[PDB]
């Protein structure tokens, strides 16, 4: 936590000049019924419509969890949201759209069904360690 | 041939004739079927119509009323009407409801589950007794406890002694603990449930006892039954670390298995076979003589016994005349019967890489040498002498 | 008190076995391999090291071959740390016997003495057993050349050719097909290298990862000279016998 | 007030005498009944118990075996329960002054 | 890895294509085939390949309980996988000990991913009436063979053990060419000289030299993957691998 | 010091370290003792699974304590030497101070008394060895044959066997050994002890060792040839 | 060949036509009865379908307003009036009530509790292992009878003195001593409703659900008239409390604490006797043990020599045995043994007689059996380890 993941994405929202759809990871959990599946279906269509377009989920971690009880109602409703995301991630192919870009400060809890190939492909690293050169560079801009 | 066809021909046209007589002369009499019969079937169908809503009988009140739960939320104080056995409706049972005004119009439902199918083996193993080369004495401690009281329940009832209950087949690896279970499961033709001891550790908390209570309930319903528990050693020794209840969880499950095995229930006929390789680990409460009655023990096949084992695996095989069975026995000195099976399988595989149907003497000598190196002696009895 | 923290390394198991001595056997099966062959006219001791990087100076290094006097060498397989302790108690008992009888120690005495030291720790004391196994090659006029192996039980028996360390089983089966009684010291060398060449974990067999020492009667006047080979005699004898 | 001591000295007995003699409102509560398996249904019960105690004021809430709302000392990264925790911290906010703690006395045993 | 294709063809492909050769000899069916080696040397890639040639279903189970939503659980599943496997057979059940995600299951059990392997192997030695000839083989992958407990190395339990060495300088050249066929080239490039210069250790690494060369093509807006791009790529891939691996 | 009470009573009334000690003697190789008219014969199992093992220099199962007392053993080979050292010591100590060699019954009483001591000394585990002490008293020709065990109790026997498969050998000796009439001579007795062993060794002329001890300090070991001859005769006799 | 190959097809059509006659007589669709009392039941169900005894939507009361506040299951709350069927005296707090399908009005009070579906499954049908089978005439049998049997049988004698009878018994001893055997014996005798719960089944999946189960069990008992609840094998749920600091016994002792609190209440609890049977008292918490929740400890211990003589007589009396069996001789030869080894003794005596082809068991056969049982299984004796936890 706290290396400038989001702040690098802010910069990218300015420069692109392509539509940009910004959703928290908690907009997808609804309280009524089937509405989780209904949020995903809308969000991907809306990108394709005004293509080319970037989708950003600030934190996707709670939706992309690794373990499910599958007895409690709450879990059974997240499984549906997570199946839809995976299904429409392969449908995104052969559009001008660049796929969902998403961040998480946790890496052990991710569902590895997202990190299979053909879905999420490129993994960026942000280090905690700072060498002496790279530290002076950060001090320079704030000061 | 002649007489079996001849008597069947007479029985199956005499059956024809009696069914025609009952049908014609119970349709012209209105007190039996006739007038009631052609109106009840059409009415019963028509009145309740469809859709029939499935629900679950939550509980039954003794007065021909019940409280049933629709999956759609509303509960109902229903009545129990025509064409249902009222003793068959119990908590958990699924019922069919009349959708206009909620009343149980019956249960027609088998309610087949993947919980009964997972325990059940449709076994047809090609193994029969006397695919066990020698160790004849051990075979005839197992058959006296499990198989024989199903064949002749007369002997134990004349004598006045209760049949022995339970067995544990333990010893060195490779002495055929699993192979004996398969011989005795084939003959009895009782319901043979199989469950490996590893499965009783699962991740969630308190699920261990629910799983263990379920297995014995399927068995007691299906008497006479066998419950083979393969490598019950596995729960004591290992620590999969998926179950976050830790060691405390494994102990509470074990205690559940002890109660289901004898305890208070007073179950039906359930023999148990418990296979293990290390009886030390097993909790002393389980092995205790009262739940099990006879502790069969095995040992490493002898040099005379190994001739019998070899004769079984070399019979199926095709050979040249150049082979000598006797030089393959003597070289190995105290090697189990699992290794003898692999020695035959390895040789036939070398001959199939060379692509000749015959398994010659050389394929046997290369296979035997490779199998002695793969093994790992025994630094238990090396310590000794 | 002290009882809570106590391992008890001397009790029997429920089946009449000693767990802790069994386990000492297990840690000896990871260490490097050592082989000895008995010819008519000498003994070959040949051991493979567990280290092999090039920074390490394996040339002056000896961690497998030790002389106990001027007629009995041993090879080691196990904890090299532990083994130096028993070797000084042996060196001293070998010499006491020369002091009191003015006659070189029989091989049978010096082997039987070390065994009982090891036995000693599993009988009483509560100390963990020793984690070592020796091959003794020695010469005495009573039986000629003799070979003996002892393990952490303390049981020792003689041998014609034996091997302790990794894949004890595999090394014994290769030797068993080839060994013959009319062997000379030249023939034995060639069987020793070849057998280590077939078991070594790495396909390549180098002169630097092998230690090697013989005892030959070709020293004049009916005597025996122990030589632990230099790294330049090993190198030449690996090209001679055609292993590389 | 808190009552602590060996089992059998009569901590529960003494509270029973107090209930019959003072003719104040006596709200019996047991600490394991409070804990509930639903997510956050156990927290809703604490606030409802003190809210009822305002109407009937003045009141005594006698809690038995506070070991079911145990101790907060866990922080593991593998499980940790963190259910008993939540309803215990809801109980502390009603013991605080925001909620009137001058009409409501608490007997803990 | 040309030798390895021929060894697993023996035990997997042939008893499906010809159940008669195995009846005639009197040889028992082969069951388990254990694959072990350093990651990236392609033990999975060979698995997918054999399944496609024989024409059998490939059922990958990772040990995860999340993807199971139709049964619901992978908690009491052993035979419940086989029920689905028997409908779609011939089958190849695949199980891999990942030992970097789910590393706490491996502990204290010779693999908490080996609970899956042994329990499923136990039902497979004797089931139904597929004793004449079986239509489900079972394949286990482990980074190292060290972890597997002795009750999976006994004689007669498996039938074949494949080992995968890290690729030699000869092998790297072949493997680097299969990935280069997908993208542009330039005359005169010696794909052999880049394999030697790359010390490497994996075929995963080798594939990363091709993708990284395509990254250097974008920044300069080249029209073709040229000889300069590979020299820069080799470096970027090797330096990133040595900082994480040491 | 180190003095933990390793050996204690269980509530069933057996010491568990002593029952464990006696199970250890069961896995041991087999040694048989039979006393004829005026000899004893000690037959022992050589583990012949081993190959490339020299028999010239390898310690045997029969170790002479004195020049007329021999001792055989089953159990842990390593621990056995510890009894035999204290025994060779005790035999010369008794010659020194009272004069006259030890009588077989006294040499047992010492050896049996050591195994008993190590079942009370705190810090010591019991011995894993049972012995057959045989021989002739000095100036007499009554054969004597004793058995000790890790309980420390000792008894004389007409025939006995310790070690693995002992029930099968003992059953054969209860039928083939008449208590009234011993094997007539020294030659018949050897033929009774070999014939008992060949049931559980499942033959191998090299496997069997026979040591005969006769009155007046005559200890001889029957050579391989002799053993082979006897085996062939019995096999041929029994075969016929 | 042909005369029978063609007539084998003919008889297969004539049987398929005989299936149509048998289907038509009884119908066999929507049948679940003997189709004889269901004709009359058919006319009775037409009168119930016209009457609105049903449907009655099942709800529950949340607050009585001197008027009621009802909650439906489909979650929507209503203020209702009163039915002409019932007095307002019978409508209580939290109670389940049925309300009209239409304009919601309270009709009939219902018996409470929706949890009954695990704890209802353990209301026992009372097996019979008669009291003769219990070994000897031990004191241990007579100390159980003073707790369970006597206050239900004869409350005349307790009324005079003024003693209120004890309630708790703790049966504890090494495995195989007949802790359970007595439980089954008092199960039929007693005649009060008998509810046995295994100590493992109180452990549930969710934090706080194990406390519910045991809480409703008692509520049901108080309704019934005179109960005995037999907690079997409560090693699980019983372990003294610790806090590892890392996970604690948090989920186990949540249950254990609920049980303690209903055996002293803040009220007198109903007529409820409680029997605990464990293989270790070591495990149990000091809060369970002291009098008022476990009044009388009774030890079932290994029987002495005379005990082992009476327990041989109780297994053997069905057996055919000769007249010359001196049961004193083989009881003397059997060392310190549990009653569970003595069953296996007699079974093995009968076993060697069936192998030998003899109908009557002899003296030789009983000695062999004693030899086989004690020799081998002295290696596997449960008795030695478990006697030490005692
Ligand atoms: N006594 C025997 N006679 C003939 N064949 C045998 C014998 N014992 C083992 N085999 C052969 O070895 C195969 C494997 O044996 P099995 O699975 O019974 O070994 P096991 O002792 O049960 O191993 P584990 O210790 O894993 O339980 C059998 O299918 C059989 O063909
Ligand atoms: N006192 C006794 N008299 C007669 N038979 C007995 C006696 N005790 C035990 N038995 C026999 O032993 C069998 C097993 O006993 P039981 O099931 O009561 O064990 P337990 O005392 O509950 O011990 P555990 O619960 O540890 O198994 C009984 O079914 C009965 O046949
Ligand atoms: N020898 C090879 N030939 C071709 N491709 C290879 C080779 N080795 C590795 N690869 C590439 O690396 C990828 C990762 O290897 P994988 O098949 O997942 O098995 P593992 O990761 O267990 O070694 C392969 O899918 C393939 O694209
Ligand atoms: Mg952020
Ligand atoms: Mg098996
Ligand atoms: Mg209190
Ligand atoms: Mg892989
Ligand atoms: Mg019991």
């Amino acid at each position: 936590p706290g290396t400038g993941k989001t702040m690098l994405v802010k910069a990218v929202a300015n420069s692109t000049k392509a539509a940009f759809i910004r959703v928290n990871g908690s907009e997808f959990v609804h309280k009524y019924l089937g509405e989780g599946p209904r949020m995903v279906r809308d969000v991907f269509r809306l990108a394709r419509e005004n293509a080319p377009s970037i989708i950003f989920i600030d934190e996707v971690d709670s939706i992309a969890t690794k373990r499910f009880d599958a007895q409690t109602g709450s879990d059974r409703e997240v499984q549906r949201i997570l199946i839809e995301l995976l299904t429409q991630m392969d449908g995104f192919d052969q559009s001008t759209n660049v796929k969902v870009i998403m961040a998480t400060n946790r890496a052990d809890t991710l569902d590895p069904a997202l990190l299979r190939p053909g879905r999420l492909d490129r993994k960026i690293e942000f280090p905690s360690l700072r060498d002496r050169r790279e530290r002076r560079l950060i001090f320079g801009t704030i000061a | 041939t002649r007489c079996k066809l001849k008597l069947l021909r007479m029985e199956r046209i005499k059956d024809h004739l009696l069914l025609e007589e009952e049908f014609v002369s119970n349709s012209e009499i209105l007190k039996p079927f006739e007038k009631k019969q052609e109106e009840e079937k059409k009415q019963l169908e028509e009145i309740r119509g469809n859709p029939l809503s499935i629900g679950t009988l939550e509980e039954i009140i003794d007065d021909d009323h019940a409280i049933v739960t629709s999956p759609t939320m509303p509960d109902y104080y229903v009545s129990i009407l025509s064409f249902v056995d009222k003793e068959l409706l119990e908590p958990g049972c699924s019922v069919l409801l009349h959708h206009k005004t909620m009343s149980i119009v019956g249960v027609l439902q088998d309610d087949a589950d993947p919980m009964v199918s997972v325990m059940k083996m449709d076994k047809s193993p090609t193994e029969s007794y006397s695919d066990i080369g020698g160790l004849e004495s051990q075979i005839q401690e197992i058959k006296e406890s499990v198989e024989l009281p199903l064949t002749h329940p007369e002997l134990y009832e004349e004598m006045g002694i209760k049949p022995p209950k339970g067995v544990i087949l333990y010893g060195a690896p490779g002495t055929g603990k699993t192979l004996l279970a398969k011989a005795v499961a084939n003959q009895t033709s009782a319901t043979f449930l199989r469950i490996v001891g590893s499965e009783l550790i699962q991740k969630y908390l308190g699920d261990g006892p629910r799983l263990c209570r379920q297995i014995f309930k399927v068995a007691g319903e299906n008497a006479p039954s066998i419950v083979f528990i393969d490598e019950i050693d596995a729960i004591g020794t290992k620590r999969y670390d998926s179950n976050s209840g830790g060691e405390r969880e494994i102990q509470r499950t074990m205690l559940e298995l002890l109660n289901q095995l004898d305890g208070f229930d007073d179950r039906g006929d359930v023999k148990v076979i418990m296979a293990t390789n290390k009886i030390e680990t097993l909790d002393p409460a389980l092995i205790r003589p009262g739940r099990i009655d006879r502790k069969i023990l095995f040992e490493n096949p002898d040099l005379s016994t190994k001739k019998k084992i070899l004769g079984i695996h070399t019979s199926k095989m095709n050979l040249s005349e150049d082979v000598n069975l006797e030089t393959l026995v003597t070289t190995k000195d105290d090697l189990s019967g699992a290794d003898i099976q692999a020695m035959c399988t390895e040789a036939g595989l070398l001959a199939l890489r060379e692509r000749r149907m015959q398994v010659t003497a050389e394929d046997f000598k290369q296979a035997k040498e490779r199998v002695m190196k793969n093994k790992v002696e025994e630094n238990l009895e090396g310590l000794y002498l | 008190g002290s009882r809570r923290y106590d391992s008890r390394t001397t009790i029997f198991s429920p089946e009449g076995r000693l767990y802790q001595v069994e386990y000492a056997l297990e840690s000896i099966s990871h260490a490097g391999t050592a082989i000895g062959i008995m010819a008519s006219d000498g003994i070959v001791l040949a051991a493979e090291r567990k280290v092999t990087s090039t920074l390490l100076e394996q040339d002056t290094s000896t961690e497998k071959l030790y002389k106990l006097n001027d007629k009995i060498a041993v090879a080691v397989a196990g904890l090299t740390a532990d083994a130096e302790i028993l070797i000084n108690t042996a060196r001293i008992h070998a010499q006491n016997y020369l002091k009191t009888y003015n006659e070189d120690i029989p091989v049978e005495i010096l082997v039987r003495r070390l065994s009982d030291i090891k036995q000693g720790y599993t009988q009483h004391g509560g100390l963990r057993p020793f984690g070592v196994s020796f091959i003794y090659a020695g010469y005495d006029d009573r039986y000629g050349y003799q070979l003996y192996t002892s393990n952490p039980s303390g049981n020792y028996t003689g041998w014609k050719a034996i091997s302790v360390g990794a894949n004890t089983s595999a090394a014994q089966t290769l030797l068993q097909m080839d060994y013959k009684d009319d062997m000379k010291v030249d023939d034995a060398i060639e069987l020793a290298l070849k057998t280590l060449s077939k078991t070594t974990d790495s396909s390549a067999l180098t002169y630097d990862r092998l230690e090697f020492a013989t005892i030959r009667k070709g020293a004049n006047d009916g005597e025996v000279y122990q030589k632990i080979f230099k790294p330049q005699e090993i190198k030449d004898i690996l090209v001679k016998t055609g292993i590389t | 007030a808190l009552m602590y001591g060996p089992p059998g000295t009569g901590k529960t007995l003494l509270a029973r005498a107090c209930a019959a003699q003072t003719n104040a409102t006596f709200l019996k509560l047991a600490a394991p009944q409070l804990v509930q398996m639903y997510i956050g249904e156990g927290a809703k019960l604490v606030r409802d118990a003190f809210a009822l105690a305002k109407e009937k004021a003045p009141t005594i809430i006698f809690i038995d075996e506070l070991d079911a709302i145990g101790t907060k000392r866990f922080d593991s990264e593998k499980s940790g329960d963190r259910e008993v925790q939540r309803t215990m911290l809801e109980l502390l906010n009603q013991l605080d002054g925001f909620s009137s703690d001058d009409r409501v006395k608490v007997l803990a045993a | 890895l040309t030798k390895q294709i021929k060894e697993i063809k023996e035990v997997i492909e042939l008893p499906v294509k010809h159940p008669e050769l195995f009846e005639s000899l009197g040889i028992a069916q082969p069951k388990g085939v254990i694959l072990y080696g350093p990651p990236g040397t392609g033990k999975t890639l060979l698995a997918r390949a054999v399944a496609h040639h024989t024409d059998c279903k490939f059922i990958r189970v990772s040990g995860a309980e999340l993807v199971q939503k139709y049964i619901g659980e992978g908690s009491r599943m052993v035979r419940e996988l086989f029920v689905m496997a028997r409908e779609h057979a011939p089958s190849i059940i695949f199980m891999d000990e990942i030992d970097s995600i789910g590393s706490t299951r491996v502990e204290g059990s010779g693999g908490g991913d080996s609970e899956v392997q042994r329990t499923m192997l136990e039902l497979l030695n004797q089931l139904d009436g597929f004793e004449t000839s079986k239509n489900i083989k079972i394949i286990m992958a482990t980074n190292r063979l060290d972890i597997l407990d002795p009750a999976l190395l006994r004689p007669g339990r498996i039938d074949r053990k494949i080992e995968f060495p890290p690729p030699s300088v000869a092998a790297r050249a072949e493997i680097l060419r299969i990935h280069s066929r997908k993208m542009n080239l330039t005359r005169g490039i010696n794909l052999r000289k880049v394999a030697e210069k790359m010390n490497g250790c994996s075929g995963a690494d080798v594939k990363g030299v091709c993708t990284e060369a395509g990254m250097y093509a974008l920044r300069e807006r080249r029209i073709h993957v040229t000889q300069e791009d590979f020299e820069l790529a080799v470096g970027k891939v090797m330096n990133k691998n040595q900082e994480t691996a040491i | 010091g180190y003095d933990r009470a390793l050996s204690i009573f269980s509530p069933d009334g057996h010491i568990f370290q002593v029952e464990y000690a006696l199970e250890a003697v069961k896995r041991g190789t087999c040694a048989v003792g039979v006393k004829g008219k005026n000899c004893v014969v000690l037959g022992c199992e050589r583990r012949s699974t081993l190959k490339l093992q020299d028999t010239r220099i390898t310690p045997s199962k029969v170790s002479k304590i004195d020049s007329h007392v021999v001792l055989s053993f089953s159990g842990l080979n390593a621990d056995s030497r510890i009894l035999i050292e204290k025994a060779r010591v005790e035999a010369q100590s008794h010659r020194l101070t009272l004069e006259d060699p030890v009588t077989v019954e006294y040499l047992t009483r010492y050896v049996a008394g050591v195994q008993q001591r190590y079942t009370q000394s705190g810090g010591v585990r019991p011995f894993g060895v049972s012995t057959l002490i045989a021989g002739f008293d000095p100036r007499d020709d009554e054969p004597k044959l004793y058995q000790t065990e890790p309980s420390g109790i000792y008894s004389s026997w007409s025939a006995q066997t310790i070690g693995r498969n002992s029930k099968t050998v003992r059953e054969f000796l209860e039928k083939n050994y008449d208590r009234k009439e011993p094997p007539a001579t020294v030659e018949e007795c050897v033929k009774l002890t070999v014939r008992s062993l060949l049931e559980v060794v499942q033959t191998g002329a090299k496997n069997i060792e026979i040591t005969v001890v006769k009155p007046d300090s005559d200890i001889v070991a029957l050579s391989s040839e002799e053993i082979n001859q006897y085996v062939t005769q019995i096999e041929q006799e029994k075969q016929e | 060949a042909a005369p029978y190959a063609a007539k084998l097809k003919q008889t297969e059509n004539d049987l398929k036509d005989i299936e149509a006659r048998i289907k038509e007589k009884a119908g066999v669709k929507e049948s679940d009865t003997g189709l004889a009392p269901s004709h009359l039941w058919d006319i009775m169900g037409d009168r119930q379908r016209l009457g609105e005894e049903h449907p009655l939507q099942v709800a529950r009361c949340t607050k009585i307003i001197k008027k009621y506040v009802i909650n439906l299951k489909q979650i929507a709350k209503f203020v209702v009036g009163l039915g002409e069927r019932v007095s307002p005296t019978d409508i209580e707090e939290g109670m389940r009530v049925g309300v009209d399908r239409s304009k919601y009005n309270i009709e009939l009070p219902l018996p409470p509790r929706i949890d009954p579906s695990v704890t209802m499954m353990t209301v026992e049908e009372k097996p019979d292992v008669t009291y003769s089978d219990v070994g000897g005439c031990k004191d241990q049998i007579e100390k159980l009878r003073e707790v369970v049997e006597l206050p239900l049988l004869s409350p005349e004698r307790f009324a005079t003195l003024g003693i209120d009878p004890p309630k708790g018994i703790l049966l504890y001893g090494p495995p195989g001593t007949g802790k359970t055997l007595c439980a089954r014996a008092v199960a039929n005798r007693t005649d009060a409703t008998f509810i046995r719960v295994i100590g493992s089944e109180l452990v549930q999946k969710y934090v706080g659900e194990g406390a519910r189960m045991v809480r409703e069990l008692f509520e049901m008992a108080r309704t019934k008239k005179a109960c005995i609840i037999f907690f079997d094998e409560i090693d699980a749920v019983g372990g003294a409390r610790f806090d590892d600091g890392a996970g604690g016994d948090n989920e186990v002792q949540r249950t254990m604490l609920e049980l303690i609190t209903q055996l002293d209440g803040f009220d007198p609890r109903g007529n409820i006797k409680v029997m605990f049977a464990t293989n270790r008292p070591n495990t149990l918490d000091p809060a369970l043990l002291r009098p008022g929740r476990i009044d009388r400890k009774v030890e079932f211990s290994l029987p002495d020599l005379e005990g082992r003589a009476n327990i041989f007589r109780i297994h053997s009396k069905s057996m055919s045995v000769e007249r010359g069996i001196r049961w004193e001789l083989i009881s003397r030869l059997c060392p310190n043994s549990t009653g569970a080894e003595l069953r296996s003794v007699c079974t093995e005596a009968g076993m060697f007689a069936i192998r030998a082809r003899r109908k009557v068991a002899t003296e030789k056969d009983f000695l062999k059996a004693v030899d086989k049982v004690i020799s081998g299984y002295k290696k596997f004796s449960s008795t030695s380890r478990y006697m030490q936890y005692n």
